[PDB]
RNA sequence: CCAUGAUAAGGAUUAUAAAUUGAAAGUGUUAAUAUCAUAAUCAAAAUUUAUUAUUUAUAUUAAAUAUGUAUGUGUAGAUAAAAUAAGAA
């Protein structure tokens, strides 16, 4: 659910700027990008005027297209993480399986044996404890432990 | 009023609305509009590797053409050679007898402008004069 | 603000405020009082005279 | 200031490098016929003066014709003879502006006659153009105003001697020194010419009736001939050098200072934009742009809409009531003032119109009332010639007409609640807010405004004279002095319309009240009963059509006689006193726009008058 | 042919001719004193390169972008004076010069 | 195709290299700790390795202040042209909109 | 602030007749609402306007009552007096709120649109980057920066 | 009637 | 260049100043001189082509 | 719970899917206690509005309810 | 080719004259239209601007608040509070008969620029100035609103004892 | 040219109800009258003609070739549309 709005205005009767109704180009609709299809001023239909900027399935297209881009670019910021490849003896015992290609087959659960039921094709495994597979000839750890804290450790939170 | 065979054929159903960039009859009114910026993007391939069009070049044992296609792109020989250059334009034919070098890479139907400002003062009716007039094309 | 002479007649003659009764004896007194009063009156405002009706007949006769 | 600069720019006693007319590079070229656009006339298409310089120019002498006109500095925001009111409003001022600049656009594109403006006084300026242009002929048209008269008498006194000007001392120099001019003045105001009317001017009767009785004999001469003179100036050369650029065309960069420039409202001494700024409603729909183009297009418009209705009603042979509400009325009278359009173009068209659609038989009446109106401005103009000085004097032109009339009497605060339209009577009111936004009032509001002032409340007559002159962007002096005398029972003269109370105007013209209600809107409630008297209403009346005597609508000037025992401060809502929106409607706080407005927000004043404070 | 030549020349020229600065000087990022704030940056990191970039709208964008510094900032909450509005040249103080510009030269709108 | 990729830059990979090369030229450390096995930067799409391309862009300026066009002509598919229009729908046989070939 | 456009100003009538799509819209009612709070005014008016409004709403899409028909016409005058009250309050209300975005404006150094009045240091109106090169109601013309109403540091 | 003042 | 990528990238080099002439008081091309009988070039194909 | 079907939009933030919605919510709450449908019945919960937009039309200037210019 | 100074055809083809009006069939004039909004009627123009508020204006003017009360500066809320009680007044009922007018209606031809002509000249002239239903002024007594900045909650030091 | 017929547009009184707010009175092409008739798209084309909702001032020309014109106080006259999932008594 998005509250943007993805879809482009009809083309109608003029716009003009007031409450309730504003300007169909007026460099607020669908980000700065309508400037692309913005034609200012009194414009002669004889002899004056770009077709394309006219034409709803275009401009419909236009911002399809942008709103496209707004959504790949907020999921690649979503995408801290990357890829590397590991030759399936050095991963951990819960990816030396089979894993389908996307949108294949049924999404798949990270071994449900032990009450995981967690989507294989997005859990994310932290650099400390890959350290030593990723680096082997490293020598000495350049990325420290991770410090993991004790749950039944007696602290503030369990009311001392 | 134009005047042609297919104007009592078809009807033109008034100011009807068609799809974008499928009018039937196609007349390029904009050929010679100029922009200096969008000089060698406008009316003309997109791409500049393009080879020029078939109908730049003879292929058969031809015997002669009266005029040559507007999209036929001015080349330097065109000018160097000093030959005759005809392209089919209302009324009849533009016949190029001044060449230069500044319209070398460019389509014919371009260089000619297809809407002449020019008004015949003499095929005017009485009535066409006088609504002429009063759009104040006429004195 | 200008006075006004209560012997002589100005050249400018200004009406002076009526005087409505402060009770009504019959409902047909209070109604006459609303009426003059314009309490009844359509709120619609005149734009056309009937004296463009009047001079339509007039050019028709 | 602006003034002295110019003069000292331009009236020194050489004139500097930066201000020279280029010398023409031939020599049968150095020769020009000048001819110089007075204030009377803005045209090209009928001016006499210049078809005639064209003729002589096509004849022989110097063929390039050159074109000057000077705006003068003393009739803009210098003082009135009473009451400080500007002699131009900014509203005027702004017209003419454009006008000049539409005229100097026309001129200098499509004849291609360089038009040289000058700013300051004309009597200075133009002898020395015309010995700086080396010119053979000046033509111009003939000026008969006060203040315009003498200074066309010495414009032509000196350039007959070839006279100049010295700066400010003004030390008029001989024609030998340098850093046969002739002068020819053509009558062309009037809609027929003088000696062709049917009786001389000296022994014409008083009275428009016998006017109205002499046109119908008169002639009217056709302007064919004119506008090929004027058409012959297309293949007539001319200097070419002094033909705009394209960048000064454009406004890239400021004319050449040889070539003038027109003056700005903010330099010609108003100041104060926002004090003289008139924030109300609009009810007229129509408006006139400046330019003979588009006083033609008007007349154009006016009769194919056929406005003739406004002339006389369909059928209706007896003169009938006019309504100022509607758009119908042909609103050319601020084009004839300012002379853009001539009269005789006017009445050629309109005898054109009537020739085209006299199958209706009723055009022809149309036509004839059209053309009394006319003659009753050429009349009007003959009434100014004759009075001359005598009519701008106390009491009007004739005082022995004027024994009814009483001692004329002034106060301040009156005047100015009457020039801002704080009077009770809601036909004074909606007459002035249209004066004063509008353009104009119709004839009915003037008046009844001008009787208000002078009979109703007794003030003096000029004041409202001055002030008419102040707003109507139609303005012409003889016909505006003569008709505010006539309606203040100054000229008392039988056989004509006569003078007719407010109340009278109001109740007949507007009785409905769709001019009031269109004005006034405020008043939209009250019934058609009382709308020409909001004064006479109970607390419950005005509760229930939600206007407030005082609070809402001003109390009016002149009371019931009774009124000043049962009236208390509270109700009479004092608008013009100590520390009131009047006061502060102006940044430096001097009042605003009214009495004294020129004295008061005034940069530049040439006449020191009396400033007092309240 | 002579129109074509010279709406290259003037085509040219403008694209070389300094313009006036694209950024509006009364928004959130563009408001501080001009010895304070995103001048400092400017004056002291890229002033160099906005003159060789003659302060056309997009050079100037792109340089933005590329300095860093900013972030989204020149999107998100920087604004620019309209399309027309930056092609003026380096000192107008005026309004209308827009309308000022030639019009027999066929540069599509650019002086 | 666009948009078109920029001329790379050497020390542009990670913080500490462009700390090390373009600020201090004292950082101890050359780079990032780079594993042993190849990252795929743009994991969906397989790039011709030892070539300079881009990634998607992570900012929202970029996108719109890159040279990226608009559509102007019509637009064309690769299979959908043979039916001329969303309107003109050219259909070869009535066969179901739903229909399986096995 | 961010709509720099010339506009057009529609009368108050026209901007109460309209029922909850822009005018009673619980979106801009409630914004108004909390800039009112932050600002730490009571909310009368327009508390006033949204009983009215949506009672009005409610009762919307039933028939009006039935009438025998009141000879001396007080019902329909008490009616009309109802109506005019409920649409006095609600101008009360729409002025109430054109002034106090005004003020919130000038004192958060917000640029308004075009040809728009705010108390504090801008009396004549803002022009700014507008399609004409005059003030479009002075006549006036403008430099090409719009203008600077507020200073420079924040 | 939706709203009613005593004032 | 076109203007859409790069503007700042057009000089002056790239106008040939001997085509036209050019006014003095105001910048602008009065006119073209003719380029057909003075122009000579030695590859009117490209050297590759060798009849 | 609720399931979307039909004419699926990303925001369904608007008076009519809030209608649908707690006419649904009614519905099952009907199903689920038997004598909870009077005062839901009473309340006009349980009614279904059969009002739905006017279809599209090109003989419409819009499409669906404005005519052409008429001379 | 050396483009010759002597056009013959070229220039004479009656060039066409500079329009003359604007708008619709270049026929519209330059008159002051209603749209103009009169600037000294009370602290807002007349006819209003469609100003439109948002949230990250609602944010700031919390943000600047928050400074304003942590600096102490209480200026602004006391005018704020003053305009507010001013203009915020209960407007009193209007007596029976008290209509707003209505333009006359005809079925042959309804003129609709002059219908929403009267309405908008209607409402330009009834200016906030001249609202004689809504209370104002000093003479008026208001029991919901503090009167004076002393008896303000940030002059608590005062009320003692 | 003329050479029979036939479909359209055009809302004013049969209503709530378990229901639809588009008509038959006729719109270029179609089936009997004849008596020089080769007028027909397969591209790149020639406004003078009633019956047609265009994008208005932060970011603007990449693929079949696709609009260079008119900034001028939301501005005369004349005129168009809607009481159906919308909000009007
Ligand atoms: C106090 C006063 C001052 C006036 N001042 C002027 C003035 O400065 N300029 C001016 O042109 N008229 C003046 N008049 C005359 C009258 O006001 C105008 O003729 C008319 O009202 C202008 O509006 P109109 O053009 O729509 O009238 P129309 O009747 O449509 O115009 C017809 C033309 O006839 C002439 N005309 C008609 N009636 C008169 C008249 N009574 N007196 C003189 N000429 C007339 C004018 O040239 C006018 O333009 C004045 C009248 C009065 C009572």
């Amino acid at each position: 659910v998005s509250t943007g709005e993805f879809d482009h205005p009809p083309f109608q009767f003029r716009q003009r700027h007031t409450f309730n109704t504003t300007p169909l180009h007026d460099a607020n609709r669908f980000g700065g990008r309508t400037a692309y299809l913005r034609e200012i001023g009194p414009v002669n239909i004889k002899k004056q005027g770009r077709r394309f900027k006219k034409d709803p399935r275009t401009v419909q297209f236009n911002v399809d297209v942008w709103c496209a881009q707004q959504t790949l670019r907020k999921r690649w910021k979503q995408r801290d993480w990357e890829v590397i490849e590991i030759p399936f003896r050095l991963v951990p015992r819960e990816q030396q399986r089979v894993i389908p290609e996307l949108y294949t087959d049924i999404p798949q659960m990270t071994d449900p044996a032990r009450n995981d039921f967690s989507n294989i094709r997005n859990k994310v495994y932290d650099r400390e404890e890959l350290q030593g597979v990723l680096f082997p000839a490293a020598g000495a750890m350049l990325y420290p432990p991770l410090q993991r804290v004790d749950k039944q450790a007696m602290t503030l939170d369990k009311y001392l | 009023i134009a005047k042609s065979a297919f104007g009592f054929y078809l009807a033109r159903r008034g100011q009807r609305k068609y799809p974008f960039l499928r009018r039937p009859h196609i007349k390029n009114t904009h050929s010679m509009n100029p922009s200096a910026p969008y000089f060698w993007s406008f009316m003309t391939a997109k791409s500049q590797m393009a080879f020029l069009p078939e109908e730049n070049y003879i292929t058969g044992d031809w015997t002669g053409k009266f005029f040559v296609s507007k999209r036929q792109v001015y080349t330097l020989q065109h000018a160097t050679s000093g030959a005759k250059v005809r392209v089919k334009s209302f009324p009849s034919i533009f016949e190029f007898n001044s060449p230069s070098r500044w319209n070398i890479g460019k389509e014919m139907n371009t260089l000619t402008k297809p809407r002449m400002d020019l008004i015949d003062e003499q095929m005017l009716t009485k009535k066409q004069r006088l609504d002429y007039v009063r759009a104040g094309l006429l004195p | 603000y200008l006075a006004s002479s209560n012997s002589r007649v100005d050249t400018l003659p200004v009406e002076r405020p009526l005087s409505h009764a402060v009770t009504f004896n019959s409902d047909a007194e209070a109604e006459d009082q609303l009426k003059w009063e314009g309490f009844y009156a359509e709120p619609y405002v005149d734009q056309a005279p009937t004296s463009d009706i009047d001079d339509m007949a007039h050019t028709f006769m | 200031n602006y003034l002295s600069e110019q003069d000292a720019l331009y009236l020194s006693p050489t004139t500097p490098e930066e201000a020279r007319v280029p010398s023409a590079l031939c020599p049968q070229l150095s020769a020009c016929v000048m001819v110089v656009f007075a204030a009377n006339d803005m045209r090209v298409h009928d001016n006499y003066a210049l078809a005639l310089a064209a003729t002589r120019a096509e004849a022989a002498g110097g063929l390039p014709v050159i074109a000057v006109t000077v705006v003068d500095y003393r009739m803009f925001a210098q003082p009135s003879a009473v009451g400080g009111f500007f002699r131009q409003s900014p509203m005027r001022a702004r017209f003419f502006l454009e006008t000049l600049a539409a005229l100097r656009y026309k001129l200098e594109r499509e004849l291609r006659i360089p038009l040289l403006v000058r700013c300051g006084r004309p009597e200075d300026h133009i002898p020395r153009l015309v010995v700086e242009c080396g010119a053979i002929d000046v033509f111009l048209t003939t000026q008969y105003a006060p203040h315009e008269k003498e200074v066309h008498n010495d414009i032509v006194e000196a350039i007959n001697q070839r006279r100049w000007v010295s700066r400010d001392p003004t030390a008029g120099y001989k024609a030998i020194e340098h850093d046969a001019p002739v002068a020819h003045s053509v009558w062309q105001t009037t809609l027929v010419h003088i000696d062709d009317l049917p009786v001389p001017v000296a022994s014409m009767v008083e009275g428009e009736r016998w006017y109205h009785d002499d046109v119908t004999t008169a002639n009217i001469r056709p302007t064919a001939a004119f506008d090929r003179c004027i058409n012959r100036l297309s293949d007539l050369p001319a200097r070419g050098d002094l033909l705009p650029t394209t960048g000064e065309l454009s406004g890239l960069e400021p004319p050449p200072l040889y070539r003038g420039r027109a003056p700005t409202l903010v330099e010609l001494g108003y100041g104060s934009p926002e004090a003289f700024i008139e924030e109300e409603v609009i009810a007229t729909q129509s408006s006139h742009p400046p330019g003979e183009d588009a006083a033609i297009e008007r007349v154009l418009d006016w009769l194919m809409d056929g406005g003739m209705t406004s002339m006389l009603r369909y059928g209706r042979d007896r003169r009938t009531n006019t309504k100022m509400y509607s758009q119908r009325l042909s609103r050319l009278s601020p084009y004839l003032s300012c002379g853009a359009l001539s009269p005789r173009r006017f009445y050629e068209e309109l005898r054109r119109f009537t020739s085209e659609h006299l199958r209706d038989n009723f055009v022809q009446q149309q036509y004839r009332e059209a053309l009394l109106r006319l003659s009753r401005r050429d009349y009007w103009h003959w009434m100014g010639l004759r009075y001359g000085p005598l009519l701008f004097y106390e009491y009007g032109p004739r005082p022995e007409h004027t024994d009814d009339i009483a001692d004329w009497r002034h106060d301040p605060k009156i005047v100015q609640k009457w020039c801002a339209g704080l009077t009770g009577i809601p036909f004074a009111d909606a007459a002035m807010r249209e004066l004063t936004l509008t353009g104009f009032v119709a004839d009915e509001g003037r008046q009844g405004l001008i009787w208000l002032l002078s009979r109703g409340y007794g003030q003096d007559w000029r004041l409202g004279a001055e002030w008419l002159e102040r707003c109507s962007i139609d303005y012409d002096p003889f016909v505006c002095y003569g008709n505010c005398a006539y309606y203040s029972e100054l000229v008392r003269d039988d056989f004509g319309e006569t003078v007719r109370n407010i109340h009278w105007l109001a109740h007949h013209h507007d009785q409905t009240g769709i001019y009031v209600k269109k004005w006034l809107p405020q008043l939209s409630k009250i019934p058609p009963v009382y709308i020409h008297r909001p004064h006479v209403l109970t607390e419950r009346m005005q509760a229930m059509h939600g206007v407030q005597l005082g609070k809402n609508y001003p109390y009016p000037l002149k009371l019931w006689d009774g009124a000043q025992y049962t009236l208390s401060s509270e109700h009479l809502t004092t608008y013009f006193s100590e520390g009131s929106q009047w006061h502060r409607k102006a940044k430096n706080g001097a009042g605003g726009s009214g009495y004294a407005e020129a004295l008061r927000h005034g940069t530049v004043i040439l006449e020191p008058h009396q400033l007092q404070s309240s | 042919h002579r129109a074509l030549a010279d709406s290259l020349r003037a085509y040219v020229e403008f694209s070389t001719s300094k313009r006036v600065e694209p950024w509006d000087a009364r928004f959130k990022p563009f408001d501080r004193i001009e010895k304070d704030g995103v001048y400092v940056l400017m004056r002291y990191m890229m002033e160099e390169k906005l003159q060789l970039c003659n302060y056309h709208h997009r050079p100037v964008k792109r340089l933005f972008c590329n300095i860093g510094l900013m972030g989204p900032q020149i999107t998100t909450k920087a604004r620019w004076k309209p399309y027309r509005f930056a092609t003026n040249p380096a000192g107008t103080s005026k309004a209308e010069r827009m309308y000022q510009r030639d019009k027999t030269v066929y540069t599509h709108g650019h002086n | 195709r666009f948009p078109p990729t920029p001329s790379e830059t050497p020390a542009t990979q990670d913080w500490m290299a462009y700390t090390a090369k373009y600020l201090d030229k004292q950082f101890t450390i050359s780079a990032e700790p780079a594993p042993v096995y190849n990252v795929n930067k743009l994991w969906p799409m397989q790039q011709i390795p030892g070539k300079v391309d881009q990634t998607p862009f992570e900012e929202d300026q970029t996108w719109l202040l890159h040279s990226i066009p608009v559509q102007q002509l019509e637009m064309h598919h690769h299979e959908k042209d043979l039916q001329d229009l969303p309107f003109i729908n050219h259909e070869q046989f009535p066969r179901s909109l739903e229909w399986n070939a096995p | 602030n961010t709509f720099l456009t010339s506009s057009v100003a529609t009368p108050p009538i026209s901007v109460i007749r309209t029922g909850p799509k822009w005018w009673a819209h619980p979106e801009r009612m409630v914004r108004q609402k909390l800039m009112y709070f932050t600002l730490g005014v009571d909310q009368l008016p327009l508390r006033r306007t949204a009983v009215i409004q949506r009672d009005l709403q409610r009762f919307h899409m039933c028939k009006p009552p039935p009438r025998v028909g009141d000879s001396t016409g007080y019902k329909r005058s008490r009616a009309a007096q109802l109506n005019t009250w409920y649409r006095r309050i609600q101008y009360q209300e729409y002025h109430m709120q054109h002034l106090f975005t005004r003020h919130v404006w000038g004192l958060l150094r917000v640029y308004p649109g075009n040809t728009t009045k705010i108390q504090g240091k801008a009396d004549d109106g803002y022009v700014g980057y507008d399609s004409v090169p005059f003030h479009r109601y002075n006549r006036a013309p403008l430099p090409f920066p719009a203008r600077e109403l507020y200073e420079r540091r924040k | 009637i939706s709203y009613m003042e005593d004032v | 260049n076109r203007p859409e990528v790069a503007m700042h990238r057009n000089t002056v080099g790239l106008l040939p100043a001997h085509m036209w002439e050019t006014d003095k008081k105001t910048g602008k091309v009065k006119s073209v001189k003719d380029s057909v009988r003075d122009y000579q070039t030695k590859t009117p194909y490209p050297k590759w082509v060798q009849l | 719970h609720i399931v979307s079907e039909g004419h699926a939009m990303p925001s369904i933030a608007n008076e009519i899917a809030a209608f649908a919605l707690r006419m649904a919510v009614a519905n099952a709450l009907v199903k689920l206690i038997p004598l909870t449908r009077i005062p839901l019945k009473k309340s006009g919960l349980l009614s279904v509005d059969r009002r739905r937009e006017r279809g599209q039309f090109p003989g419409y200037l819009d499409g669906k309810k404005v005519k052409r210019r008429f001379a | 080719t050396a483009t010759p100074e002597r056009f013959s055809v070229l220039g004479t083809t009656h060039p066409k004259p500079k329009r003359t009006g604007f708008g619709r069939n270049n026929k519209m004039r330059s008159k002051p239209s209603d749209n103009v909004a009169w600037y000294d009627k009370g602290p807002v123009e007349w006819l209003p601007r469609p100003v439109r508020l948002t949230y990250d204006h609602l944010d700031q003017l919390q943000q600047w608040t928050m400074r304003a009360t942590l600096d102490g500066r209480t200026e602004e809320f006391n005018r704020i509070r003053d305009l507010h009680r001013e203009w915020s007044q209960h407007p009193l009922m209007p007596v029976l008969g008290d209509v707003e007018p209505k333009f006359p209606l005809n079925l042959f031809k309804q003129n609709h620029r002059a219908k929403k002509r009267f309405l908008v000249r209607w409402h330009k002239a009834n200016t906030p100035a001249n609202w004689l239903w809504m209370p104002r002024g000093p003479t008026v007594v208001t029991p919901l609103h503090r009167t004076n900045p002393t008896q303000y909650p940030e002059n608590w030091k005062q009320m003692v004892q």
